[PDB]
This record gives structure tokens, sequence and C-alpha cells, in this order.
């Protein structure tokens, strides 16, 4: 498992580091650590491979290093046009290379908004039907990043979320949705759930009860 | 200029199968390992398969061996993939992907077309079921409070949401959809009211899916 953060946040002109590390193990040079940039509606494009060579036309603002035994992207004096999902790619053994979950990075353009969260539990007419379905709806935030968790009673929950990617509201800010499927008899046999929603840093949790 | 033109993809029943071809142009095809890597909806990039510049040698990500086969033709220009014994996982964007080769090992992707969408998706035709959402004051402005409707599994897009026939439009917020493992999409329309109107005034939301000739005209009632 590859593991990059979900999003940074860098100022125009700013400076900011990306991470890329193993679950279990340390990164080192034989990874040969590779960083690929992908803007908004695009293909991706190759920034950087073996650790830290740029490819042809790769502006030198982008360096990659390995520090504190994780990959690293450093950008140097953050353009517009550098918002975009990174990707970086480790190799881990033959025959090919497994690639971290992404970084959204947003250079910063507009104020932060905080996300509204409302949660609303699964309707009587849904149990009726055999089905329950927790809706957790997000918008008006900026940065358009947010990690969505899922908590049955205290612990976590994975299998049955379906979420959006975050999407541009009429305001400029943004709207994302998650939704967490469950049979009648986990609806009722729980004492409650739990959506957490994080951003910047911040977390939002609102728990609902059959 | 480079170009990878993907094709062959869209909708497919999980017990169908497709053929994607990538048209490789402006560079020479048969000099490069050529690979498959795929985009799932709001995740990451999973490489998918590779193929030797000769074709004798082919490689495949575990979850996908002996259901996809690549293969190329160097005088057509073409990267394969048969897609075989379809899962939900395999509803992704795939892209056709040229291997640098600057490594015998590791492969370093240079030129990526702009990818084809795959969907899996369990019906070709499906209307929503639709539930109400009870109005809740938990989270919204005081005096205030918000109801909705879940509209569940439909396909394909879009539907259209309404509220009281076109005569509220205050206070409305329709999600973007999700796209479901199931291939069916879902989306929530949330109205956000006076809290002293839910004795008074009837709210109804009214969906529209013209795929399916589909309508439901959904009240969303208080909860006591
Ligand atoms: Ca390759």
């Amino acid at each position: 498992v590859v593991t990059q953060e979900p999003s940074l946040t860098v100022s125009p002109g700013g400076t900011v580091t990306l991470t890329c590390g193993l679950k279990s193990g340390s990164v080192t040079s034989t990874n040969f650590p590779t960083w690929y940039q992908q803007t908004p509606g695009q293909a991706p494009r190759l920034l950087i491979y073996n650790t830290n060579t740029r490819h042809s036309g790769v502006p030198s603002r982008f360096s990659g290093s390995i520090s504190e035994n994780k990959a690293a992207l450093t950008i140097t004096g953050a353009q517009p046009e550098d918002e975009a999902e990174y990707f970086c790619a480790l190799f881990i053994s033959n025959p090919s290379v497994e690639f971290g979950g992404g970084t959204q990075l947003t250079v910063l353009s507009q104020p932060k908004a905080a996300p509204s969260v409302t949660l609303f539990p699964p309707s009587s007419e849904e149990l009726q039907a055999n089905k329950a379905t927790l809706v957790c709806l997000i918008s008006d935030f900026y940065p358009g990043a947010v990690t969505v968790a899922w908590k049955a009673d205290s612990s976590p929950v994975k299998a049955g979320v379906e979420t959006t990617t975050p999407s541009k509201q009429s305001n400029n800010k943004y709207a994302a949705s998650s939704y967490l499927s469950l049979t009648p008899e986990q609806w009722k046999s729980h004492r409650s759930y739990s959506c957490q929603v994080t951003h910047e840093g911040s977390t939002v949790e609102k728990t609902v009860a059959p | 200029e480079v170009q990878l033109v993907e094709s062959g993809g869209g909708l497919v029943q999980p017990g169908g199968s497709l053929r994607l071809s990538c048209a490789a142009s402006g560079f020479t095809f048969s000099v490069y390992y050529m690979n498959w890597v795929r985009q799932a909806p709001g995740k990451g990039l999973e490489w998918v398969s590779d193929i030797n510049n000769e074709g004798g040698t082919t490689y495949y990500a575990d979850s996908v061996k002996g259901r996809f086969t690549i293969s190329r033709d160097n005088a057509k220009n073409t990267l394969t993939l048969q897609m075989n014994s379809l899962k939900p996982e395999d509803t992704a964007l795939y892209y056709c992907v040229r291997d640098a080769g600057y490594s015998n090992h590791v492969p370093i992707f240079d030129s990526w077309g702009q990818g084809t969408q795959v969907i899996v998706a369990s019906a070709s035709t499906k209307g929503p079921s639709v539930f109400p959402l009870a109005p809740s004051s938990k989270s919204t402005s005081g005096g205030t409070a918000a109801l909705g409707c879940l509209v569940k599994d439909y396909f394909p897009e879009p539907v259209t949401v309404s509220w009281n026939s076109g005569a509220l439009t205050s206070g409305v917020h329709t999600f973007p959809a999700v796209l479901q493992s199931s291939g069916l999409y879902s989306l929530s329309s949330v109205v956000t009211v006076p809290s002293s109107s839910l004795g008074t005034q009837t709210y109804i939301c009214n969906v529209n899916h013209k795929p399916s000739n589909t309508k439901v005209d959904k009240k969303v009632e208080p909860k006591s």
C-alpha cells in the first residue's frame, strides 16, 4: 500500500512538499519513485522519475527526493496551473508499479470556507423496502477537497460507502455527497451511525440513531 | 505529435464483454512497451496490463488475470484490451499508455491517451426509487429546516428534480449524482424551508427520469 496525503494547499508563490510512503517498509532509491501530474479534465503527465530526474520540459520548480523513509515532491514557487492531482508510483516488485491514492493540490485563490454537513437517516419507507441508506450531504467548502469517514457506533465502517468527488457550486464553493448502505437489521441493531467530514485538518461529525 | 486514442469502451452489463482498442500514432509504436492503466470514478490510478515490443510477453495486475487479455498489432498500430468476465471493479476510465523505456524493470509512463470510460452497469435502463428525507433543523439556520428526496438506483443519467411542480425554487440544492459500484446512479435534492411551514405547506419533489419513462412525485412529511 502506497500512501499519499489526500490533499494539500499552497499559496501562489509558496512552497509545498508532497510525500509518498509505504504502509509496511521504508521508501528508498530502489523503489525508483515516479511522480505524475493530472490537471483537471486532462490525462496524467510524467513529472519526475528515478526519484529526482525531471522529464524533458518539466519546470525546475518541481524537485523529487527521498526523505524520512518516503519519496517527496517539492514545488518551490507554486503557480496557479500547478493546481492538480499528483500521483506517485513506487516499484515494489515485478512486473509493474503501485500507485498512491493521489494528492489534490489546491493553489489558493479564494478564502477558506468550512463545510456544512447534513446527515439524514434511512426513511421508514426505505426500511419497509428492505434497504437502508444514510445520506451525508456536504456543501459550501473551499478548498474543494474533503475526506469522509463513517462509523457504526464508534467503529469505522468501510464497506457500503459511495462518495462523490467534490464539484463546484453556483457560488464557487464546493459540494459533495456520501452514502452509506446498510441492511435494516444493521441500522436497527447499532446505537448510532456517524458521518465524519475532514476538511483542512478540521472535522465535523453528525450522528443519527434508530 | 503523439496520439493514443482509445475506443471500444462504454456501457456493458456484468455478463458482457468489451474490446478496447488504442490507435497509436506519431511515434514508432513497435519500439515501446505499451500499457493499459485505469482510473476508477473517484479513485487513483491502477496499472492493468502491459505488453513487450513484439507481443510475446504480457503482464497483468493480479485482479485482471484470467479475465482480460492484452494484445498488439504493430502494423495496425493498435493496442487491444479484451475485457471478459466483468466486475464492478472494472468501471473506470481506461488509458492507453506508453512506457518511455528508460528501465528494464520499472515502467515509466511518458505518454497517455485521454482515456475512454467503461461502465459495468447492472441495468441498461432503470427508473429510480424515491425516498423522502424527513425535515431536520439540527444543521440549518435557526427557524429553518432541511428536507429532501433520495433519488436512488437509476440509469442512465439524467434525472430532473423540481419541488412543488416548480412553485418552490428558493433554497433548493440538488447534488451531483454518485455512480455506485452497481453502475447505477443515486442523488439527493434538499430544500431548506421555514420550520413553521412544516405544519401547513405540502412539500413534494417531482422526479423525472426520461430514459425509463418514470415520474415520481414524492410527498415529504414531518416524521412525528
Ligand atoms: Ca511497460
